[PDB]
């Protein structure tokens, strides 16, 4: 039984706040 | 339409001056 | 007519400038590499 | 101490700047902020859960405006990019 994990599994790499930025 | 010791000196001829 | 031609001509730049931001590509570049130069200059501080 | 150029050392970093009350909303787990070009901008105090903006304290170039010494010796000094309070 296999499924498509479409876009999930993304977690904050660190404890660092950032804003309106592509890191 | 346009857009650590590092400083930006201002231009001598200001934008209002440039327009004149 | 020639006055009218030039007059209507003048208006066209207004639309062309207003429409595409790529009309000012060169000046945008002048900003951009300058922006890039500084950023690259700034980032180097993180290198071992 | 706020609104002063101080030598701060929060949990893991250090630096010199002006600590001011911020208007930013940090997440309950985040600790440090950053600017676009990888620069410390805000810090959560480890003791009070307050968000403080770090502004680097005043500095700039000093340029001497003088007439030629063959004419005078009286000068005038230009403190670049500061206001006339911190000088
Ligand atoms: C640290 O201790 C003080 C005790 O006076 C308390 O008011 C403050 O909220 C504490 N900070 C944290 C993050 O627990
Ligand atoms: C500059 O000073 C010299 C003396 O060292 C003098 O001979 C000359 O006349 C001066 N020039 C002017 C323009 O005053
Ligand atoms: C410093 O000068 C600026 C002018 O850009 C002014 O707006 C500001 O209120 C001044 N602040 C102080 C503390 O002198």
């Amino acid at each position: 039984a296999y499924t498509n994990s479409f876009t999930r599994g993304v977690y904050y790499p660190d404890k660092v706040f950032r804003s309106s930025v592509l890191h | 339409k346009v857009t650590n010791g590092l400083t930006v000196l201002p231009p001598l001829l200001t934008d209002e001056m440039i327009a004149q | 007519l020639i006055a009218n031609q030039f007059n209507s001509a003048i208006g066209k730049i207004q639309d062309s400038l207003s429409s595409t931001a790529s009309a000012l590509g060169k000046l945008q570049d002048v900003v951009n590499q300058n922006a890039q130069a500084l950023n690259t200059l700034v980032k180097q501080l993180s290198s071992n | 101490v706020k609104n002063k150029c101080v030598n701060f050392n929060f949990n893991g970093l250090t630096g010199t700047g002006v600590l001011t009350e911020s208007n930013k909303k940090f997440l309950p787990f985040q600790q440090f902020g950053r600017d676009i070009a990888d620069t410390t901008d805000a810090v959560r105090d480890p003791q009070t859960l307050e968000i403080l903006d770090i502004t680097p304290c005043s500095f700039g170039g000093v340029s001497v405006i003088t007439p030629g010494t063959n004419t005078s010796n009286e000068v005038a000094v230009l403190y670049q990019d500061v206001n006339c309070t911190e000088v």
